[PDB]
């Protein structure tokens, strides 16, 4: 079995290290699978690009290329975890729910940057960082938040476009699951994260959507009854691609229960099998 | 030396006893406790 | 060297007495889930609550009817393949062996509230594919049962979850070995379809046809096997369903001048239209015309509503040169035709790939 | 751990013998996976489509269709090798690096016949079947050399640019049944990617244009695509129309959706899938042509 132990730093308030004990089961990205490895690697501070923050796109991306690992007990001065990578034989794997969403037997697990509300996480101002936990959904939940988060940003743009808003709506967006509603972004104000981080996310999709229902209506204009027009054919074919890949969907985790509740709310844990 | 004892402590270690019961239904497993106690401290005075 | 999975459930779908040991058991999702998407994504113009009459009257012929809402964990959570496949016997091509296993089934359980809750079931997935809620988000898939345990109406089953299927111990029943087993309407081999030779390692998937008319909609389950690759199976299958993909791709939907761009922007001379002008001043009279192209696509075959199939991955059979075998033994007290496969490990991730074409 | 053993043909001479010992780590296609085959499935001729060595085009369809495995140690009489596709625990494998890119920690594997100069390949004379071996790319030069094939195909019926150094694709495609396949699976594409809803993607050109300016990021995006900004000051587009049931339904939401599929699903359909994860423990950062590195099934 392949395991990490990271180290735990010296000189660390009371408080700290309190509330890193909570944080039992909970996954941590590595950028290079080594046995010993240090707190700036987990840190956010090795995960921005470019010098500022990272951002949702750039949040994806790396969660592809860095590999996974599953924190399995604290000690007063040690911390490991486990890896959930080549062929490791993990007994007793169990993560935390860090999701609103419930979660039942069957489900296969994810990863997602976190989109709805603030992410919480674990902040050492002793040592300057803080280390911020990856959310935790089900897949056919997922390419539907990807939709929803992205075409709700899209109104917002228009609104602001237009001369006048189209307002007359259906009411609220709602994503429910297991009888459960969630009910996100209830009011207009609190553009938090509206253009914070996914601003350009929406960019990039906001145009290979254009050229795409474009380039056909330029193909072929029987549809409805000086120039390259190939390296744009190239292009829309590279991109589409390169935006393909960062927005795929593959299953992380099954979670697997015996004799233990089915159905588990944000914030417990339970058992998982290695897919 | 009792005027430096400043909250003693004592502490005690119990354990329960479960029963096999069959049935479709989660299976139990037994369990112990641990509870701890402190000291109460007061004087006693007299003239003469 | 395997897994297993509990769970407790109503036995109103899945009866773990009479179903036999090996076959396949799959689990639904929560039904309050289905009206929350259907209100958004049904078709323009069709009525989004006739999903809504099908699914009350469900649960109106089925016990317990007044704990619908809070999802307490006591819902009716697995059913059986030959439940589905009773269910839809009608439109299987093998008459015979369809309605042996609909009479049997039938018999074998209650066989009091037992037709009704068929014709429930059949029109509630009739409903589900008529507003773009296809039942192939809402079946997950089980291993086959290996132990289970009921006292009365309530059921605790274990089942594998992936690996080698004679490498547990049933450890109750004569031998302590089982194999899957399969109602003989299901399986359908495309190979032998497709006239290509049967050796080595095959693949085992989960088909969903689609049929979408006014008033006329069907769906089968199919369990295939085949040696195709992993993608390349959707391929394969397009040549034989070939009929239903056209018949969609006109009877899906039922609820304007090109544009020469290129040829404009090949020869100058034309009104342009530099950014100085949409810098944002007087951004109506510089865009007055610059065309008009009177266009816009409402109704068009989107490529949901032209799904025919849905399929999955389950497992593979290292074994080369398999020999399944078909015969006719008794379940409950009726003879039907089963197919017994040997040898398959489970495993693959719960994912669909919908062939809309 | 399953291995398929790979029988060599008798009598063959010593120099072709070391030379398949060299041939340690790289990767063979199988069209019938079994425990037993012969040289035949292995060589160029299999690869036939009519009676004739394939084509570019026609290779990568041969590539999906065909097992995967992976060569490993070869003895005198036997070659052993392991399979990748099916679901199998392999411990400890690697492969050898043929393309002429250098690959990093973190980096996946696509597959793709040989596009640049005259491959290597062991050539046996004796038994007079030749055997070619596939080209291991990341998957990002994957996905540009099949954007530039693809757009040489429609031309008819190259320099690529990586790490600051450029190069020549020289392909092929002396058939012709499959290059108009390849067409038929590219503008189904585009035609499912079309739903009532691009209309209002398609009146935000305009400010889009005005975000282009003073954003200086924007513009960028501007400058790599030609439709937009072409459409963008040559079409009126007419306001707006309504929706059937706007009380209960969200239009904009399947073309944000449903083009997401679609976006997926071509990257595959039109090359090769990803078939492997690089990462090495205790080696180097960075590998160069001809080494070779320890990889993780996908």
């Amino acid at each position: 079995p392949f395991e990490i132990e990271v180290l735990l730093p010296g000189e660390l308030s009371p408080a700290e290290t309190s509330a890193l004990q909570k944080c039992e089961g909970k996954i941590i990205t590595f950028s290079t699978l080594r046995h010993r490895a240090s707190l700036v690697d987990i840190a956010l501070s090795s995960y921005y690009i470019n010098g500022a923050p990272p951002d949702t796109l750039s949040l994806l991306e790396a969660y592809r290329m860095r590999f996974a690992a599953v924190i399995t007990r604290v000690i007063p001065g040690k911390l490991l975890a486990h890896a959930i990578g080549v062929g490791t034989p993990t007994p007793g794997l169990f993560i935390q729910n860090t999701s609103p969403v419930d979660l039942c037997n069957g489900d296969y697990i994810c990863l997602l940057p976190p989109v709805f509300g603030s992410a919480d996480s674990i902040r050492l101002d002793s040592v300057g960082l803080e280390i911020v936990f990856p959310l935790t959904i089900p897949q056919t939940l997922m390419r539907e938040i990807i939709a929803k988060v992205v075409a709700r940003a899209v109104e917002r743009t228009a609104a602001g476009a237009q001369i006048l808003p189209h307002e007359v709506l259906r009411g609220a967006d709602v994503i429910c699951y297991n009888g459960r509603r969630y009910e996100l972004e209830t009011n207009l104000q609190h553009r938090d994260g509206s253009d914070a981080a996914i601003r350009t996310l929406v960019l990039n999709l906001m145009f290979s959507i254009n050229e795409g229902c474009l380039l056909l209506l330029a193909l072929i204009p029987t549809l409805l009854v000086r120039f390259p027009i190939y390296e744009t054919i190239s292009s829309w074919i590279s991109t589409s691609s390169r935006l393909g890949d960062t927005l795929g969907t593959r299953a992380i985790l099954r979670v697997c229960v015996f004799d233990g509740p089915s159905t588990v709310h944000p914030g417990d844990r339970t058992a998982v099998i290695q897919v | 030396e009792l005027a430096y004892v400043r909250d003693g402590v004592i502490q005690f270690e119990v354990q329960q006893p479960m029963i096999a019961r069959d049935g479709p239904h989660p299976v139990d497993q037994p369990v112990h406790n641990y509870m701890v106690k402190r000291i109460h401290k007061r004087s006693l005075s007299a003239a003469f | 060297t395997t897994q297993l999975i509990q769970q407790v459930s109503l036995t109103d779908f899945f009866r773990p007495d009479i179903e036999h040991a090996g076959s396949i058991v799959l689990i639904l999702r929560h039904p309050s889930d289905m009206i929350g998407e259907a209100n958004t994504l049904t078709q323009a113009g069709r009525d989004p609550d006739v999903l809504l009459e099908g699914l009350r009257n469900l649960f109106n012929a089925c016990t317990a009817p007044w704990t619908v809402g809070e999802g307490g964990g006591l819902r009716a959570y697995v059913t059986s393949l030959s439940f589905i496949a009773a269910c839809r016997a009608e439109e299987y091509t093998d008459k015979q062996a369809a309605d042996a296993n609909r009479t049997a089934i039938v018999s074998a359980y209650g066989c009091s509230r037992m037709e009704t809750r068929l014709i429930r079931f059949s029109e509630c997935l009739r409903a589900m594919v008529q507003c773009h809620v296809f039942p192939h988000r809402f079946i997950s898939f089980f291993g086959s049962l290996l132990e289970y345990t009921i006292q009365d109406n309530l059921c605790n089953i274990t089942a594998v979850a992936k690996g080698p299927q004679e490498a547990a111990r049933t450890d109750k029943t004569s031998t302590r070995r089982v194999t899957a087993n399969i109602p003989a309407c299901v399986f359908w081999d495309v190979d032998k379809d497709l006239h290509l030779s049967a050796d080595g390692l095959k693949h085992v998937f989960l088909v969903f046809v689609y049929t979408q008319r006014r008033q006329r909609e069907g769906v089968r389950l199919h369990l295939a096997l085949s040696q195709l690759n992993e993608q390349c199976f959707g391929r394969g299958i397009g040549f034989l369903l070939g009929r239903i993909r056209a018949e969609n791709a006109a009877w899906g939907t039922e609820g304007t001048r090109a544009l020469p761009l290129v040829q404009l922007s090949n020869d100058p001379t034309s009104p342009r239209c530099s950014i100085g002008e949409i810098t944002g001043v007087n951004w109506n009279l510089a865009r007055q015309r610059l065309y008009q192209w009177t266009g816009d696509f409402r109704g068009l075959p989107t490529q949901l509503s032209c799904m025919y199939a849905a399929y999955t991955l389950i497992g593979t059979i290292p074994s080369e040169s398999v020999r399944y075998t078909r015969r006719m033994e008794r379940f409950g007290g009726y003879n039907v035709p089963t197919i017994w496969l040997e040898g398959v490990v489970w495993g693959g991730t719960n994912t669909w790939n919908e062939c809309y074409y």
